[PDB]
């Protein structure tokens, strides 16, 4: 399973964002606000969890062999991940993600904070021009083999269009000692 | 905006 593809827990779907090794243990990052659900999940266990504040978890493989390092386009294809880094404004990015699949945009902001009203607020993520929907949180944002962020939410959809805010991956990776694969 |  890449970045990009579903994980779920009973009956709630979220994406995995990007395979990480952690001393060498294969895990998952993903939103918070979707490891906050349950400790179980399709592919594992959870191990962290962090939401709202910030927006991001950890779930650890079952199974080792499944944690590729890579992002999937959603055209029979894959983008092979090998660093993570920071964003900057006016970027060209991609998103993958369950519902909608691929698409593509720009950074348009960055340290935002984002009132999710009833679940709280998040502070510092990267904002876009890129649309996505429920069931996409927890994909990947990256720039060709650069891993940047985990989508956390927005407003509109994939027909109108909308603005995006995405959890920088940098963050995740340093609270857990985690490195991408 | 809303959590996806």
């Amino acid at each position: 399973i890449a970045g990009g593809e579903a994980i779920t827990t009973g009956g709630s779907r979220c994406s995995l964002g990007f395979n990480v090794s952690v001393n060498g243990v294969a895990h998952a990052l993903t939103a918070g606000h979707c490891t906050n659900i349950s400790a179980s999940w399709s592919i594992g266990t959870r191990t962290g969890t962090s939401f709202p504040n910030n927006d991001y978890g950890i779930i650890r493989h079952s199974n080792p062999a499944a944690a590729d390092g890579r992002v999937y386009l959603y055209n029979g294809s894959y983008q092979d991940i090998t660093t993570a880094g920071n964003a900057f404004v006016g970027q060209a990015v991609q998103r993958s993600g369950s519902t909608t699949g691929l698409r593509s945009g720009s950074v348009t902001g960055l340290n935002a904070t984002v009132n999710y009203g009833s679940s709280g607020i998040v502070y510092g993520m990267i904002q876009t021009n890129v649309c996505a929907q429920p069931g996409d949180s927890g994909g990947s944002l990256f720039a060709g083999s650069t891993a940047l962020g985990l989508t956390s939410g927005g407003s509109g959809n994939c027909r109108t269009g909308g603005t995006t805010f995405y959890q920088p991956v940098t963050e995740a990776l340093s609270a857990y000692g985690a490195t991408v694969l | 905006p809303a959590p996806f």
